[PDB]
């Protein structure tokens, strides 16, 4: 019903940082975690993704290895962790859920990085 | 709620209920109507003078023991309690074997609604007995027919009737045979009277134009080709009689 | 509540209800009456020497055991209720596998009437065995028979009748014939006592007698051996000059006859003695093998 | 791996008209697409999901037309607030979006 | 009202996971056959066809019902409380059973606790033939059955004098064959579970060549 | 005793249970996760317009009503435990006849999480009508369907979805393949909803897409009618004297390619369209009339 | 043809079952066959074949024979339509691997 997304954060260059999607209204091992990227004037970007149920993960060919997905199924929520970060990585991140065909059905608010 | 609120009228409609008497039981006959999707047929065959179809058989009728009037809605079940009903003996006259498809299970449904109606699906698939004329073969058409029938119950008990008359059969025109055409089909009611007495009965037949092209270039074509052999024996000169008599007894071969 | 009545004469009817012992256990001889209805003569293969045969067969008896009152005289029941009672288990002598169709619900029916008496009909498809005797196939006549009786029950426990007349229990419907090759003249009932091992038992029989259609051996038989049995003389016509003509004459027609015997002999099943066409075939080819040696020796 | 092209890059008409987006995927999705429309300073929004079908809460204004390949979202009679993106995206593999449709006036 | 308390007292405390004399000594069968008819000798696959009434005695203690009734002549429907051996036919590629109109099924109890049980059977029996020498040759088609969970310590088959009754073979369908009689025998074989008593019937058939005759030569 | 606690907690989950409603009956819609593992595309008969396919059906849906604590989260229970709570009725809509295995015990698996989810996993074969367009043949590709969906459960009430992403969802092993005269290029899923006269349901539809192989029929057909051919033509070259070698010639053709044209029909069912073998097969006859033509003319 | 050959074999298995142990009778009783259906007995199955069935004449060959340690001995006569996918380019001068795989 709601995704609770991290609040914007302003992060150095070559550092790395992580981000938090908590999730209210259901469950998340019910269904898929998704991660998108909108740098800004430009197409949505799909990072990756995380099947709570059990862990499994696939990311984007771009983006293997420079980005690393967990969920908290205690706590009920999904991580994004980017490593290496340089300037061309300040962009808007999503969280998105999935249902209905495969259609993204509920949106986090975004989260703003920005690199200096 | 819901679920508590279904298991609880459930459980209260088939307590008691005995399954051995038809609704109705001393009154009146019970109305059955019956509609069916044509799915496909299949195997039209001279050797074994039958037919195959796959079909949806539905049935529906009225059980004043299954009404309820405390949940605003019609439930459907799981199809395992068609065994804690009475559903009728239907049956087909004229096919030969038959059976329900069972994967993944029993393609059956049971539909029940307020008032107390009752809906049964089935997926069925027959082989229908239709003894072919051969007369005019292949430039003949043929009339196939499926023969629905009560068995344990006469007209006192059970009535049978196309549930929308024209549109109680669906499907027909979709079907597609390979050396056949569906010219049309037609709905009969009717009774038929035994040693036991009369009961209801309904027909669906079709009637199927075999198609001739595929003979035309089997059969005919060849033989008008031979011919044109024993022709160019007669072109041959008189002399040569081993030619002119093995182009003959090679047609008579072929 | 309406049907509450009918509930309760059902249950009476069954609590204290033994259906492992005939009825009359004690003082008599349980007489069933049987009647068949033919509602279609299968088609009849030569080849495995039987026949299939549709029928409502109907049996019926006297259970002191079933007697009611009642608003109804007659309890038009559903067949479930006829695993609750006794029935009589009767099983055909020469049947090879016979099935009880069971769509889209059992075709069975049971009847149960004031009095006591019960009619129990069932529809079922038999294969029996037909021994014939093809001596003068394809001009041949056969008696298939089908008999019945009661497996476990000695002719001093249960006994069968006929319903009718005997020679009107058995009824063939008039549209349903789906033999090929044959024809029903008719049919005839006996009945008798046959000695076993194990005791005495009443054996019902029925013999349907089929008459088979030449036509089809006419045509594929006998019309191509005269052809070229024809041919053959036609050889003689021609000039002794053209030698080659008068000799693939010959050797065409005895191919011909050869190949019509090896196709003809398949069509029956293999049996060691010879049947009529097998002699036509066989003169037909003596008539063509001595046209052939009239031939060489001019 | 599929590629989504979405044409007009831009497009623009008054209050009213008939307005048409054209999204065509390079390999076969079987109506596997999706729309969504996002507002300035806003998350996206599902509009249509599968080829067709209309999310809950959204206008009978909004309709989809699917096909394998070929994709289409016709807007009939356009408000005046209906002034967002409009991305188109996949799903039938790993979910790839078009570069999106910008709408004004 | 007899006959009925009977029954119910037969089968009171009646145990039919375990056979008779379980603990004591080893069941003795008397098994018995009727051959109605022997269907089509093939060779394609070397096998052929049999249609026989299988009878089977032996003495249950636990059947013990005294009375003035010397029998009690039941049908099919008591076959199922009662321990029944668990024979089958081991050269047959498939068997069935005949159900129509009703389970062609038999059982007798007498007095003494004696029990007849017997069933009609149609069996597809494999018998390798010699296929040297044809169709001038001649062989011997075995019928071979014994107990499947029970070596011989549990139970022993024994035929009677009488065993093996055969029909008129008038309407046999062995055309290119004719029965010339048969044989039984019984011996003991060894198997991974243990040693079974192994019964054996043999009916010898001569061969007719008129078909291939006719047809070939 | 170690046994004990999960027979306690089996109870526990049974006790109240009606089999008979779906999960969710009043207010929500259950949605079952489906997935395909194929262990082996079976032949394809293309006179029947059928294939035969082996799979591993899964399907997944959530239940409250069994929800568990206990020492293990996952289940592992046999397939008789799959009887007696509700489970969906899926069927295929375009197969001819399905059998699931059951040798030595039923091929099915029951697992159920510590949350109420289910995996009901269950080894079946296929068999579904493909239909065929032979205009091309023997060059021709085909894409054979396999549609399913639910016996009963409208889309209000039923809704199937694919587990992963649709394209990884069918599964067909590497080794098994069984197909003789065919080749599996890929496969492709859609989900849409079929309309009937019962309600609207939901349909899962994949489709195999196959290409016939060459190889036969060239070594077959082809090549025998070009030798034909070029046998016919050879009669040119004859010297004109020799009259009966060319009429040899043209009888032997003319008898060969009517019984090649007979064969070539055969391997096809009966189609009242013309397909590319008959094409070839009337010109190529076409040019040994020509051949014959010529021959009178000169 | 069909890719396929068909077997008949005696199919035993054996597994420990600390439930089943007895200590008071000195013997391996064997039970009738019908107690297979009130025991727990392993699921397995053959992967690769097409039909099969257990003969079912004069009763379902079938076989329980317990034993006083708890093993338990489950035997049953199966014929098995298996598949065999044969490589015929050397035909008739070939050689088959027919296997038949047996899974839980
Ligand atoms: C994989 O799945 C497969 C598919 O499910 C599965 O195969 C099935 O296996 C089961 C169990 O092994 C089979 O069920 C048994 O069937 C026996 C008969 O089998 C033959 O007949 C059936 C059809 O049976 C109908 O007809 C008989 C006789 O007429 C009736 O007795 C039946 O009840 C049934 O009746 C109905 O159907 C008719 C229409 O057909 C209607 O007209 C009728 O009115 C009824 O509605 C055939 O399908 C069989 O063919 C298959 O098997 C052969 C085997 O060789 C194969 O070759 C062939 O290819 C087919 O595959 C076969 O021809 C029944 O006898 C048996 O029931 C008895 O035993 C059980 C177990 O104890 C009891 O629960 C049951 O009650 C029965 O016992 C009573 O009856 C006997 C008399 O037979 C008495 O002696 C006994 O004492 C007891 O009496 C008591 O109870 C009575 C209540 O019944 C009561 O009246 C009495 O008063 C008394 O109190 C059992 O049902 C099933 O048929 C198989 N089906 C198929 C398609 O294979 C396979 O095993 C699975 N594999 C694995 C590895 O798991
Ligand atoms: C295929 O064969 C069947 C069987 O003969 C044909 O059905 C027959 O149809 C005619 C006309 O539809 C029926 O005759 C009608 O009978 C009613 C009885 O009330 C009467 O009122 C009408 O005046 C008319 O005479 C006839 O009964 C019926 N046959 C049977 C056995 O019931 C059918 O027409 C054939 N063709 C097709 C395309 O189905
Ligand atoms: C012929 O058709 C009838 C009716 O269509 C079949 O009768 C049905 O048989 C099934 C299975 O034997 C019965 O289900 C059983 O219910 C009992 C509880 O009563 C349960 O313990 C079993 O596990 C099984 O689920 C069903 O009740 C019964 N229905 C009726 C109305 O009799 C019959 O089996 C068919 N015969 C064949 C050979 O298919
Ligand atoms: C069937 O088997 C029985 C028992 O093995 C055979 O019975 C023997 O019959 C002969 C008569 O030829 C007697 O001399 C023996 O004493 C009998 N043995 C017993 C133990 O009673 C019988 O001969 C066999 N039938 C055959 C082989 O056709
Ligand atoms: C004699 C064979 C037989 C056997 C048996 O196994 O004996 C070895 N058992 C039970 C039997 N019931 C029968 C009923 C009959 O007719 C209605 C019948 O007709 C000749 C024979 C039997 C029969
Ligand atoms: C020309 C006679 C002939 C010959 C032959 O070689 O004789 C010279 N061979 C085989 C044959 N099959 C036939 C089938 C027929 O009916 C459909 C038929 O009808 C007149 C004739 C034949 C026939
Ligand atoms: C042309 C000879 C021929 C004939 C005939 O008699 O036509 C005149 N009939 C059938 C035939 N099947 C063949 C298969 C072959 O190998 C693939 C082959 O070799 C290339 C030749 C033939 C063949
Ligand atoms: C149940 O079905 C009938 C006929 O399909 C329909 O008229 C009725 O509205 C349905 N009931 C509900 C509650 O949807
Ligand atoms: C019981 O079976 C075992 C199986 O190995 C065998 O060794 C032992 O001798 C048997 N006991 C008796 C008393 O037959």
């Amino acid at each position: 019903v709601q995704l609770q997304q991290s609040g914007a954060e302003l992060v150095k260059p070559g550092a790395s940082v992580k981000l938090s999607c908590t999730a209210s209204g259901f469950n998340i091992k019910d269904t898929y975690m998704y991660w998108v990227k909108q740098r800004p004037e430009q197409g949505l970007e799909w990072i990756g993704r995380i099947d709570p149920a059990n862990g499994d993960t696939k990311y984007d060919p771009k983006f293997q290895g420079k980005a690393t997905i967990t969920t908290d199924t205690f706590s009920n929520t999904a991580y994004l962790q980017l490593s290496s970060l340089t300037s061309e990585d300040t962009a808007v991140y999503y969280c998105a859920r999935k249902g209905l065909r495969w259609a993204m059905d509920y949106w986090g608010q975004g989260t703003s990085v920005t690199v200096s | 709620s819901n679920m508590s609120l279904v298991k609880e009228t459930v459980d209260r409609l088939l307590k008691g209920y005995d399954i051995r008497l038809r609704p109705d039981f001393g009154g009146p006959p019970v109305a059955v109507g019956m509609n069916i999707d044509i799915a496909s047929i299949d195997m039209v065959s001279e050797v074994n003078m039958d037919y195959t179809l796959t079909m949806y058989f539905q049935q529906a009728w009225r059980d004043k023991r299954l009404s309820y009037n405390v949940i605003p809605l019609n439930l459907t079940l799981d199809n395992r309690v068609a065994d804690q009903l009475w559903v009728p003996d239907t049956y087909f006259l004229n096919d030969k074997k038959s059976f329900v498809h069972g994967v993944t299970v029993k393609n059956r449904m049971i539909r029940l609604h307020p008032d107390g109606t009752v809906l049964y699906g089935l997926r069925i698939t027959t082989t229908a007995a239709c003894m072919m004329d051969l007369r005019r073969y292949p430039l003949d058409e043929q009339n196939c027919t499926l023969e629905i029938e009560s068995y344990g119950y006469t007209t006192d008990d059970i009535e049978f009737y196309w549930r929308g008359d024209d549109n109680a059969v669906t499907g027909v025109t979709k079907i597609e045979l390979p050396q056949f055409s569906i010219v049309d089909y037609k709905l009969i009611t009717k009774k038929v009277v035994f040693s036991t007495g009369s009961y209801p009965r309904l027909s669906l037949s079709f009637k199927l134009k075999r198609n001739i092209g595929y003979f035309i270039l089997q059969t005919y074509m060849p033989s008008i080709l031979i011919t044109i052999l024993s022709w160019v024996s007669f072109w041959i000169n008189y002399d040569a009689s081993a030619a002119r008599v093995a182009l003959g007894i090679t047609t008579v071969l072929t | 509540d309406n049907t509450t009545v009918f509930t309760r004469i059902l249950d009476r009817l069954l609590d204290g209800y033994d259906n492992r012992l005939r009825p009359g256990l004690g003082e008599r001889v349980t007489e069933v009456k049987t009647d068949i209805f033919v509602t279609s003569f299968g088609p009849v293969s030569d080849h495995d020497m039987e026949y299939t045969i549709d029928v409502f067969f109907r049996q019926s008896w006297k259970d002191e055991r079933l007697k009611f009152k009642g608003p109804m005289t007659v309890l038009r029941l559903n067949n479930l209720m006829a695993s609750k009672i006794w029935t009589p288990d009767t099983f055909f002598h020469n049947g090879k596998k016979s099935v009880a169709h069971n769509m889209t619900m059992p075709n069975k029916l049971l009847r149960i009437t004031e009095d006591g008496t019960l009619l129990y009909t069932m529809r079922l498809t038999v294969r029996a065995e037909c021994p014939m005797h093809l001596e003068d196939f394809p001009m041949d006549a056969h008696a298939c028979p089908l008999k019945f009786g009661s497996y476990a029950y000695t002719r001093a426990e249960v006994v069968y009748e006929w319903t009718r007349e005997p020679a009107r229990s058995v009824v063939v419907a008039e549209d349903g014939s789906r033999l090929n090759q044959y024809d029903l003249l008719g049919q005839t009932v006996d009945s008798g006592i046959v000695q076993s091992s194990t005791g005495e038992y009443v054996v019902m029989t029925t013999h349907f007698h089929l008459k088979r259609k030449i036509g089809y051996f006419v045509i594929q038989t006998y019309l191509p051996c005269i052809m070229t049995v024809i041919l053959s003389q036609v050889s003689f016509w021609l000039n002794r000059e053209s030698v080659p003509a008068r000799t693939v004459f010959g050797v065409t027609t005895v191919l011909t006859m050869t190949t019509l015997s090896i196709s003809a002999r398949n069509s029956l099943p293999k049996v060691a003695y010879a049947t009529a066409m097998d002699w036509f075939i066989a003169v037909c080819y003596a008539f063509v093998f001595s046209a052939l040696i009239e031939f060489a020796t001019v | 791996n599929i590629v989504m092209t979405q044409s007009p890059k831009s497009m623009s008409m008054s209050v009213g008209e008939r307005v048409t987006l054209s999204c065509k995927a390079s390999e076969y999705v079987g109506t596997y697409v999706s729309w969504y429309q996002q507002k300035p300073e806003q998350s996206p929004k599902l509009l249509i999901y599968g080829a067709s079908n209309r999310y809950t809460g959204v206008p009978d204004r909004f309709t989809g037309s699917g096909s394998a390949t070929d994709f289409t979202l016709t807007i009939g009679s356009v408000q005046a607030e209906d002034l967002a993106d409009y991305h188109c995206g996949q799903s039938y593999s790993y979910p790839t979006f078009g570069a999106g449709t910008k709408l004004e006036l | 009202g007899d006959v009925t308390v009977i029954l119910n007292n037969l089968l009171e405390g009646y145990d039919n996971k375990l056979r008779p004399d379980i603990g004591v000594k080893p069941t003795l069968i008397h098994t018995d056959m009727y051959v109605n008819s022997i269907g089509p000798v093939n060779a394609i696959n070397m096998e052929y066809t049999i249609d026989i009434f299988f009878a089977q005695t032996w003495y249950d203690r636990r059947l013990k019902f005294n009375s003035t009734i010397k029998v009690l002549r039941l049908n099919s429907n008591m076959v199922g409380k009662i321990w029944i051996p668990d024979t089958f036919f081991r050269n047959s590629k498939k068997a069935d059973a005949h159900w129509i109109t009703t389970p062609n099924r038999m059982l007798r109890i007498w007095n003494d606790g004696r029990v007849l049980y017997t069933l009609r059977l149609t069996i597809d029996a494999e018998c390798q033939l010699q296929l040297h020498n044809f169709p001038m040759d001649e062989h011997s088609c075995p019928l071979e059955f014994s107990s499947y969970g029970y070596p011989r310590e549990e139970i022993v088959y024994q035929w009677k004098r009488s065993s093996v009754e055969v029909g008129d073979t008038r309407s046999w369908r062995l055309y290119q064959f004719s029965f010339v009689g048969l044989r039984n025998t019984t011996e003991v074989v060894k198997t991974t579970s243990g040693d079974y008593v192994v019964m054996s019937v043999y009916f010898d058939l001569s061969r007719r060549m008129g078909y291939f005759t006719i047809q070939t030569y």
